[PDB]
RNA sequence: AUUAAACCUUGUACCUUUUGCAUAAUGAACUAACUAGAAAACUUCUAACUAAAAGAAUUACAGCUAGAAACCCCGAAACCAAAC
């Protein structure tokens, strides 16, 4: 029931990305790890 | 005239008898009227609470029956869902179950949660009197009353105990670990103590039962 | 419909967080808000400064004319800080001028006046008082506390401090807390 | 996904009700009753599993034998087909 | 992350240590429950270590409010206006003592 | 016609003249009057134990716990049992009367 | 990183699969839900009792009783019966 928060955790680090990457969980997660 | 009780069975020589204050419910201040002796092998057993823990699980889970079911692909007009009624019944060893009840008795007595009474007779059947007396004697929020047999239990107590949710009255044969744990303090009649001791002390020896005792 | 009460409660907190960001609450002074003890704060305030204050005098210094009007207005439906205010402002002017002269005797009197005025400016006094939590301890009928009222209390507290601890301790307090603000300040800047 | 915008109705549970308060009473019938009645005799439920437990195949097989004479033709045929699939998996794999 | 995170320069509140050091923490609020496993460590802390800290640091206002509470919480307020809240849910006495000391520093 | 008596506190403080009251109860015992080995007198007798303990509890106000009953073999622990104080003050109550510093505030919301 | 969004500097999309390699090759417009490891004969471990153990059917020259501990999903070409 907390899957939304899991998505939010990735989203908070991907808010500053550009394009569909910043809004697609499939792409946002990959970018967040690469940035770290 | 103090009411003095002694253990019917032979107490071990190396173990001294256990004693407690005999009480009566006739009056508010009739807290102490006699002194009774308790068998150490029953009321002074080792504090093995895991047996009590196991008994509680056995008590709850031996009656458990789950009716959850789901249809598989072949039954559709869940891959690993519940399938029909399921039973969880199992039996603990008889000796362990007897020991668990013994351990519970020691815990209540050592914790000052057990109150030995001569009889359950009450001057009045009003539930208010029973609750107030418990307050006077600093009994717990929940008090369990045990009598030797259901048929002979006093009428006055039945009316009060029946109408009290937190004060429950059960017969001696109905005693169990779950109720004792659920109830803060236990009230036991003198005959009930003798009744309980005989069965518990009878467990000695094996002479394995070649057939069920039914 | 997703079942459960914990999940529904969790979303309520999520809604509250969004609501707080969208509509920040109006500012209110800590005095009105719960868990506030003026006596305890004053005792802690004095202990934190490692300075001795006369509780009665300090309360008078914090008391403001505007605050009294609100109480009187409420009463219709108490000592001002003016006397203490004058002592601190007047003493500070002499003491502040004394600091400038000793280091820079050559500097003209006119220059010292500009330096003293800047160091005693409402913004300078307001900045020190607000960062010192004095605003929370200030007694006034309006929040945020008006700067001129805040400035009055600051010098008023100085007057109370002089009586409680004498000029010597106050002078060190002024040097430690006010003269420090001139660090990094160029002459023509002030 | 999207989640409820309202809280579920409050639930109040009485832990000292007759059912919960008196749960388990007479579970010591055997020891306190001279073992005349075994505690397994106190099990209430389907007839084929009163005082007995087994795996699903055993439970289904026991159910068929107990009420096979009272089982519906459609139900009996369906049970047989399901048992056939279960038998191969357990007894050959 | 640095590109996605803010940064600042070295600074002091009001040159705190030039004349005399002032403790930033000004007020502490503690919520406790009479009967709660989470508050057991906090329960013992009040019995033993709360007094010592108050004597050591008498300039911080301490509020202790035992009340029916699901999760015990500690709130710390600073002079500059910073307010920090720490959950004491199921934390030991030693953990609590270290945390408060860190908050004061 | 049955009226419950008011609840009594569980706090018992040893009397200042504990020995005087103690020896008074020992005198109450049949002819003992502080005899030889008085502290070592055995309490195994049920009737003597009942009379001695019951009288002491009413006057002194402290009663032997049922769990601690069997330890009361001889007088020595009876005197010790009565001389140890019992306090009903709560931990919060004791903490309140512990010279709280001015910066420590306690509020009881229960 | 930065005073500064962009400039300067660094860095050969992801899963699977090939060799522990892809500048190979498969699959993916995106969003939301749904979507794949299941059994106790014996052993170790936790306890009850002990030349006995188990509430009948079992094992035994320390055994015996109870408890806990395990092994997926989707997808053919086909084959046969009975109707249409």
């Amino acid at each position: 029931t907390d899957r939304y928060w899991r998505v939010q955790e990735v989203l908070k680090h991907a808010q500053h990305f550009r394009g569909r990457k910043n809004r697609c969980y499939r792409l946002a997660v990959r970018a967040v790890t690469r940035a770290f | 005239d103090p009411v003095l009780r002694k253990c019917e069975l032979r107490i071990p020589v190396h173990r001294r008898p256990v004693q407690a204050w005999v009480e009566s419910l006739r009056g508010f201040e009739q807290e102490r009227i006699g002194l009774a002796e308790l068998h150490p092998d029953v009321f002074a057993t080792a504090p093995r609470l895991d047996i009590v823990h196991q008994v509680a699980i056995w008590q709850r889970n031996f009656r458990r029956i789950s009716y959850a079911n789901t249809k598989t692909r072949a039954e559709v007009s869940v891959a690993h869902g519940p399938r029909g009624p399921t039973s969880y019944y199992y039996m603990l060893p008889m000796k362990v179950r007897a020991l668990g009840l013994k351990v519970a008795l020691t815990v209540k007595l050592m914790q000052d949660d057990l109150h030995i009474v001569d009889s359950l007779e009450l001057p009045t059947a009003d539930p208010q009197y029973l609750t107030e007396l418990a307050q006077y004697r600093h009994w717990g929020s929940s008090v369990l009353l045990v009598d030797l047999t259901h048929e002979e239990m006093p009428k006055n107590v039945v009316a009060a105990t029946s109408g009290l949710n937190s004060f429950n009255l059960i017969p001696a044969v109905g005693l169990n670990v779950y109720s004792m744990l659920k109830h803060q303090t236990l009230v036991l009649t003198l005959p009930s103590v003798a009744f309980l001791e005989d069965k518990l002390l009878w467990q000695d020896s094996r002479y394995t039962p070649l057939y069920p005792f039914r | 419909v997703k079942k459960g009460f914990r999940a529904a409660f969790r979303f309520q907190k999520e809604l509250e967080r969004w609501r707080l960001l969208r509509c920040p609450p109006p500012p209110v002074r800590r005095s009105e808000k719960p868990n506030w003890d003026y006596h305890a704060e004053v005792q802690a305030f004095g202990s934190r400064l490692q300075e001795t204050f006369s509780l009665d005098l300090l309360k008078t210094a914090f008391i403001n004319s505007c605050y009294i009007k609100s109480e009187e207005a409420k009463r219709q439906s108490l000592k001002d800080n003016q006397e203490l205010f004058e002592q601190g402002l007047s003493f500070s002017h002499r003491c502040l001028t004394q600091f400038l002269e000793d280091e820079f005797p050559d500097l003209p009197a006119e220059g010292t006046e500009s330096l003293v005025s800047f160091l005693t400016g409402e913004a300078v006094v307001c900045h020190v008082a607000r960062n010192l939590a004095v605003e929370q301890l200030t007694l006034s009928a309006e929040f945020p506390v008006p700067l001129p009222v805040l400035r009055q209390t600051f010098f008023a507290v100085i007057g109370a401090l002089l009586q409680s601890s004498g000029p010597e301790r106050a002078a060190l307090f002024i040097r430690d807390f006010l003269i420090t603000q001139m660090t990094g300040k160029e002459l023509f800047e002030m | 996904a999207f989640v409820r915008l309202t809280l579920p109705p409050p639930k109040v549970v009485d832990r000292w009700n007759e059912k919960r308060a008196l749960f388990g009473v007479y579970d010591n019938i055997g020891i306190l009753g001279n073992f005349e009645k075994h505690p397994k005799e106190l099990i209430k439920g389907p007839v084929w599993l009163r005082g007995w437990r087994g795996n699903e195949l055993q439970r289904c097989v026991r159910k068929k034998k107990f009420v096979g004479n009272r089982m519906f033709i459609e139900d009996l045929h369906n049970l047989n087909k399901r048992i056939s699939y279960l038998y191969k998996h357990f007894n050959r794999h | 992350t640095g590109r996605g995170t803010s940064s600042r320069f070295l600074t002091s509140v009001l040159h705190n240590g030039l004349g005399r050091y002032v403790q930033q923490l000004q007020r502490l609020s503690l919520s406790l429950s009479r009967d709660a496993p989470s508050s057991r460590g906090a329960r013992e802390f009040v019995e033993r270590e709360v007094t010592d800290f108050a004597r050591r640091n008498p300039g911080v206002v301490v509020y202790v409010n035992p009340r029916p509470c699901a999760m015990p919480r500690i709130v710390a307020e600073y002079l500059n206006g910073a307010v920090r809240e720490e959950n004491v849910n199921s934390k030991s006495v030693e953990e609590i003592k270290s945390l408060v000391q860190k908050l004061a520093d | 016609v049955l009226v419950c008596p008011p609840l009594r506190s569980r706090a018992y403080t040893p009397p200042s003249d504990l020995q005087s009251r103690l020896e008074s109860h020992i005198k109450e015992v049949l002819g003992s009057s502080l005899p030889n080995n008085w502290q070592d007198i055995s309490l195994d007798d049920g009737h003597m134990k009942f009379r001695l303990l019951a009288g002491l509890a009413d006057g002194l106000g402290h009663a032997v716990p049922n769990s601690r009953l069997h330890q009361m073999c001889r007088v020595r622990d009876v005197l010790d049992f009565y001389n140890v104080p019992v306090q009903d003050k709560s931990k919060f109550d004791e903490l309140v009367a512990s010279n709280l510093p001015p910066n420590l505030k306690i509020s009881w919301s229960y």
